[PDB]
C-alpha cells in the first residue's frame, strides 16, 4: 500500500538528500521554516522537476511516467498560481475532470467549498480565498475517487492559506473523506496546531534536511520544534484539544 | 447549475451558425460578382462554365482556405507565445517561403514550369520552421524562443532583399503582388496546394482541449497532463506548414492572422472549442470579401489584398475598440 | 490623534457602506470570512481606488493627495504580488527608501526578517515566505519612523500568510515596535488567536457590512464569530493566553 | 545594502565607458571614411571643409542622435506596454509622419521650400500621438491601448499608400529611401531638427527612477508614489515626438529600437539608470556604423539603412541568443 517512495532526493543547496515513504490513506504534513525546502520537495514529488536521487510512484518510477497517465494518478497544487483571463469557474473546474459526464460531482464538490453561486463568475474576478478554493476544487475533481479509480496521490503546497476559518474546516472534511477512501494526501502546513489536530504523519524539515518523521505527535515535540524554528514551545491539552503555544 | 454549461453551448452554436452562413453568402457573392454579374440562374450557360467554374470557383475556394489558415495560425500563435502581437509572418516562415521562391527563379535561370516555384516556397517555409524546432528543443523559455524567431524573420528579410537585387525577371507588379498577396493567377492548376491545406486545417481545429490547457499556467497545464515540449513543437510545425502553403499559393498576406482572432476574442470568444472554428470561418469570410473587392475595384487592374484588407479592416477594427 | 477617518464608504455589492476611525499608535485588525471585503476596503483606504463615500487621512481627504505625498505618509501591501525579473533584493528594498542615505536601517530592518544573507539574490528566485518577507521589509523601510518623520498609516493585506512561525513572531515584534513609536497599522488576519493576542482593536466584517468594531476582546465574542463565520466557538484562557477553539 | 552598490556601480560605469568610447571611435570613423579617406592630418585642408564639415559632420551627428532616440524609445515602450515586440513604429507615429509628408507634397502642389515637408512629418506624428492620448486618458488597459495603437498604425499604412496612387511627383527611389531610412541628403539645413531632438533625449534619460518603478507591478509603483496616469501620457508624448523628428529627419528606421534594447538586457543591463544611457550610446553607435556601411558600400549609389542595419544586426543577434 506504499504509494510513493523517495530515496536520496536532492537538489543543489536548497534541498539536501532525503528518503521517506508515503502510505495510501495517510495525510502527511510537510512542516518546516521558510528555507526548509518544502515547495521544492513537493514539486519534485509531483514529477514537475527532475534531478538527483530517485523516487518510485505506484510500483513504477516517476521518470517513466507520461505527463498524461501521471495526471490520472496524481494531482498537484503549486504554492502560487495566477488566474486565467475571462475564464468562468464552471469551465476551469470541468477542465480538470477526466470524466466530464459527471456534473453532479462538480456541484457537490464545488458546493462543499461554497462555490455554488460562483460557478458563472470569471476566475480573475474573485477574492484571494475564493480563487484558492476554486484551485482546490479543481484539483480534487481531478483526483476524486468517486469518479476516478486511478487516483492515488494528491500533493498540495500550503492550500490552507487565505481560506477563512469555516472554509478551512470544510476542506478538512473533504480531505478527511478522500483519505478515508484510500487516497494519499501530502501537504505543507505552517499552522502547527492544525497539523497536530488533522495530520496522521508529519515530516519536519530544516535547511533541506530531514529532522524528524513519524506520528504527528512524536514529531511536533517542543525540542524538535526548538531545533527547527529556534524557539521554546509548550504543549497543552485542554478539554481535549492538544494546542501548541509559544514562549516568545 | 448546470444550465450554464449548456447556455454557453446554445450561444456558441448560434455564433458558429452565423459565421458559416455569412461565409456561404460570401461564396455565392464572389461566384457571381465580377466584371459581369452572373445571377445563379445563368450558371450553366457557356458563360457560367467559363466564369463560374474555371475562374471564380477555384479562386474563391483558395481564398476561403488561406483565410481560414491565416486566422487559425494567428490564434494558435497568440496563445502559444502568450502575446497579442503574435502574427503568422512573424517567425520568418512567411519570408522563408520568399527566399525559397527567389532562390528557385535565380537558380533555375527563370525557365521553371511554375509549379516548381510553389514547391520552392514550401521548401523555404519548412527550412525555417525546422530551424525554429532546433531552437525550441533546447528547452528555451518561450520569451527567448519568440525573440530568436523574430530575429530569423529579420535575417530572411535582409536575404530576400538581396536576391531581388540580382534578378532580371524582377517585375515591379509581381513583387508587389507577392509581397502584399494576391490570387490573380489562381486556376485549378493550384488544386494540389488547396489539398495540402485541408488536412492540417481540419486537424488543428479539432485540437481545442490542449489549447484550453495552455490558456492556464505553464505549470497547471503540465500537471493536468499536457506535454508542452511536444505541443509547442507540433504547433510550430502545423503553423509553419499552413503559412508555407498559403504563401506558396497567394503570397504574403497580413492583417488576417492578427486582427481576426483579436476581434473574435473582444466579442467574447474565449473558449478554443469555439475560437478555433470561429477563426476559420471568420478568417475565410474576411479574406473572401477582400478579394471580391480587389479584383473588381479598379477597371485598370487588380489591387493587392494587403491594401483592401487593411483599408477596410482597420477602420472597422477601431470602430470596435473605440466604444465596444 | 485620529489619523484615518472613514464615512459611508461603499463599492458595488462587494462592499456595503461603513464608517469608522483609525487611531494613532494602534494596531487594527480586519477580520471576517472570504467575501467580507477586507481586501477591497484596505485598497480603498490606501487610495488605490476611488468610489462611493469619502475618507479623510491626516486632516485631508484622499481624493486630494498627490500620488507622491501619499506614499510618504502611507505604505500599502497588496494581498498577492508577483516578483520582478532579475531584480536583486537590495535594489528592490532601496527602491522603497525615501532616504537612500540610510544603509544601517536597511540592514537592521532586512536583518530582522532574516534577509541578511539574501540581499544579493534575485527576487524571482526565493521561497514564497522569503519573498513575502522581502515585501514586508520594503514597506517597513518606506514608512520607518527612524528615517521618515512623515510616516503615519501602514496598511497590510494578510501579510502573515506563508511566513513560518519564527518569522511571524519577528514581524510581530517589528509591528509592535512601529506601533509604540506612534504609527497606525491596519491589517487583515484570518488567525483569530493571533488577533486576540496582538491586535488593539478589531473590525469584524461580513458580506460587506460591519458587524462589530472595538476592543479585540469585545469584538471576537463566540456569538459574533458565530454570525460571521457560522460556527460555534469556545473561549479558554491558560497562563494568560486566551486562546480560541472551534466546535466543528 | 552590503557591498553590492560598489560591485554593481563599478560594473555599470565600466559598461557606460566602453559604450561611449565605441561611439567616439565610430564618430572619427565616419568623419574620415568615404570615397577618400581623410586622415586627421588633412582635416583643415580645402578637402576638409567639404568632406568633413559641410558633409559628414552634420550627417554623422544626425545619425548618432536618431540612433540614440530610436533605441531609447524602444526601451521605454517595451517597458510601458510590458511587451518584448514593442518597437517605436508600432503605434503608427512613424507612419503618421509619412501621411503628413505626402499630405504636404500633394496639398502644397510640390512647390514647398523643403523644410515645410519636415515640419509636416512632425505634424503627422503629433496628430497620431494626440489621438493615442485620447485613447489612454479613458483609463483603457495597456493591453487594449496597445492594440488600439497597432490598429492606428494599420490605418495610416493604408492611408499613405493611397495618396501615393494619385501623386504625380511619385519618385521611384525617394519612396524606398523614405521607407527604409537614409541620411543621404542631410546638411546643416536640418540643424533645427537636430536641436529639437536633444532636450527630449536628455530629459528622458534622466528619468530612470520612474521606469525602475514601472518595472514592478502597476500597483507597487502606484503605491511607492508614482503617478501612472501621468507618466503613461508623458512617455507616449516623448516617444512620439522623438520618433516624429527622427522620421522627419531620416525616414522610417527599424531594427534599432527593437534589438538594441534587447541586446543590452540580454547582456545583463536591467537597471534603468544604466539601460537608458546604455540604449542611447549603443543605439547611436549601431546606427552610425550602419550609415558608414550604407554610403560607401556601393560605388553605384547609396544603400538604405534598413538593409545594412538588419543585414548585419540580425546575424550577430542570433549569434547572441544561439548560445550566450
Ligand atoms: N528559483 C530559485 N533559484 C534558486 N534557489 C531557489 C529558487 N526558489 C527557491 N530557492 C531556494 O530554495 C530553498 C527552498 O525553497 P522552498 O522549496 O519554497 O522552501 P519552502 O519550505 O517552501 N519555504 P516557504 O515556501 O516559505 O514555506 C530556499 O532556500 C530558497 O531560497
Ligand atoms: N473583480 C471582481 N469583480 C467582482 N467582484 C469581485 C471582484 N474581486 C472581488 N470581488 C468580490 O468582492 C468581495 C470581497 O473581495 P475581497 O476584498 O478580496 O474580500 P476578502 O475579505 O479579502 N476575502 P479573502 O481575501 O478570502 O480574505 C467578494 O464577494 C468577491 O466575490
Ligand atoms: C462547400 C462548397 C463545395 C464546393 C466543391 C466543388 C469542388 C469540385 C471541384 C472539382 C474540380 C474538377 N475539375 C478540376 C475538372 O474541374
Ligand atoms: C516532395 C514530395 C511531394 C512532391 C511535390 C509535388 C507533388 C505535387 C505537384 C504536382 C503538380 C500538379 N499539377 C496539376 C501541376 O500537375
Ligand atoms: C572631435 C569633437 C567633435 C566636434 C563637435 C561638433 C559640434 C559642432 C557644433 C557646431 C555647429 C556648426 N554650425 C555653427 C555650422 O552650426
Ligand atoms: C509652433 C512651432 C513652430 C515651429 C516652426 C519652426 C521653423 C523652423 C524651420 C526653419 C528652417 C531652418 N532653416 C531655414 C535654416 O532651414
Ligand atoms: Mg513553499
Ligand atoms: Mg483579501
Amino acid at each position: 500500500s506504499i504509494v510513493m517512495q523517495l530515496q536520496d532526493v536532492a537538489e543543489s543547496t536548497r534541498l539536501g538528500p532525503l528518503s521517506g515513504e508515503v502510505r495510501a490513506g495517510e495525510i502527511l504534513h510537510l512542516v518546516g521554516p521558510n528555507g526548509a525546502g518544502k515547495s521544492t520537495l513537493l514539486a519534485r514529488m509531483a514529477g514537475m522537476t527532475s534531478g538527483k536521487g530517485s523516487i518510485q510512484f505506484a510500483g513504477q518510477p516517476l521518470e517513466a511516467w507520461s505527463a498524461t497517465k501521471l495526471a490520472l494518478h496524481r494531482a498537484y497544487l503549486s504554492q502560487q498560481q495566477t488566474p486565467p483571463f475571462a475564464t468562468p469557474v464552471w469551465h476551469y473546474l470541468t477542465l480538470h475532470q477526466h470524466d466530464k459526464t459527471r456534473t453532479e460531482l462538480l456541484n457537490d464538490v464545488a458546493g462543499a467549498l461554497a462555490l455554488d453561486d460562483k460557478l458563472g463568475r470569471s476566475t480573475n474576478q474573485l477574492s484571494g480565498g475564493e480563487w484558492q478554493r476554486v484551485r482546490l476544487a479543481a484539483v480534487v475533481l481531478q483526483i476524486t475517487p468517486q469518479a476516478n479509480p486511478a487516483g492515488q496521490l494528491l500533493l498540495l503546497d500550503q492550500p490552507m492559506c487565505s481560506l477563512d476559518v469555516a472554509q478551512q474546516s470544510a476542506l478538512d472534511k473533504i480531505l478527511s473523506a478522500l483519505s478515508q477512501q484510500g487516497l494519499a494526501i501530502v501537504m505543507s502546513s505552517h499552522d502547527l496546531n492544525h497539523t497536530l489536530r488533522h495530520a496522521h504523519r508529519a515530516w519536519l524539515l530544516k535547511g533541506g534536511k530531514m529532522l524528524a518523521s513519524g506520528r504527528r505527535e512524536e514529531v511536533l515535540t517542543p525540542p524538535n520544534l526548538a531545533q527547527a524554528y529556534g524557539m521554546n514551545f509548550r504543549r497543552l491539552d485542554i478539554e481535549g484539544h492538544r494546542m501548541l503555544i509559544s514562549t516568545i | 447549475m448546470l444550465t450554464l454549461a449548456r447556455q454557453q453551448q446554445r450561444q456558441n452554436i448560434r455564433w458558429l451558425l452565423s459565421l458559416s452562413v455569412l461565409m456561404l453568402l460570401a461564396l455565392l457573392l464572389s461566384l457571381s460578382a465580377g466584371e459581369q454579374w452572373i445571377s445563379p440562374g445563368d450558371w450553366f450557360t457557356p458563360r457560367g462554365e467559363l466564369f463560374v467554374w474555371q475562374i471564380r470557383l477555384p479562386r474563391t475556394l483558395a481564398v476561403l482556405l488561406v483565410g481560414a489558415a491565416l486566422a487559425i495560425s494567428g490564434a494558435v500563435m497568440q496563445a502559444l507565445f502568450e502575446n497579442p502581437l503574435a502574427e503568422p509572418g512573424l517567425l520568418g516562415v512567411s519570408n522563408g517561403a520568399g527566399v525559397g521562391l527567389i532562390a528557385a527563379v535565380l537558380l533555375g535561370q527563370g525557365q521553371l514550369p511554375n509549379w516548381a516555384l510553389g514547391l520552392s516556397a514550401i521548401a523555404g517555409a519548412l527550412i525555417i520552421t525546422l530551424i525554429l524546432l532546433r531552437f525550441a528543443r533546447r528547452h528555451l523559455s518561450t520569451s527567448r524562443l519568440l525573440l530568436a524567431g523574430v530575429a530569423l524573420g529579420i535575417i530572411s528579410s535582409a536575404l530576400m532583399t538581396w536576391a531581388i537585387y540580382f534578378s532580371t525577371s524582377v517585375d515591379l507588379r509581381q513583387l508587389m503582388y507577392w509581397m502584399m498577396g494576391g490570387f490573380g493567377g489562381v486556376d485549378w492548376r493550384q488544386s494540389w496546394l488547396m489539398l495540402a491545406l485541408i488536412p492540417v486545417l481540419l486537424w488543428i481545429s479539432s485540437q481545442s482541449r490542449p489549447m484550453n490547457m495552455l490558456a492556464l499556467g505553464e505549470i497547471s497545464a503540465r500537471q493536468l497532463g499536457l506535454p508542452l515540449w511536444f505541443w509547442r513543437n507540433v504547433l510550430v510545425a502545423a503553423t509553419g506548414w499552413m503559412v508555407g502553403v498559403s504563401v506558396a499559393l497567394a503570397g504574403a498576406i497580413g492583417f488576417i492572422g492578427l486582427v481576426i482572432p483579436h476581434i473574435l476574442r473582444l466579442s467574447g470568444l474565449t473558449d478554443h472549442r469555439v475560437l478555433l472554428p470561429g477563426c476559420a470561418l471568420a478568417g475565410a469570410s474576411a479574406l473572401l470579401l477582400a478579394d471580391i473587392v480587389a479584383r473588381l475595384a479598379l477597371a485598370a487592374a487588380e489591387l493587392p489584398i494587403g491594401v483592401v484588407t487593411a483599408t477596410l479592416g482597420a477602420p472597422v477594427f477601431i470602430w470596435l475598440l473605440l466604444k465596444a
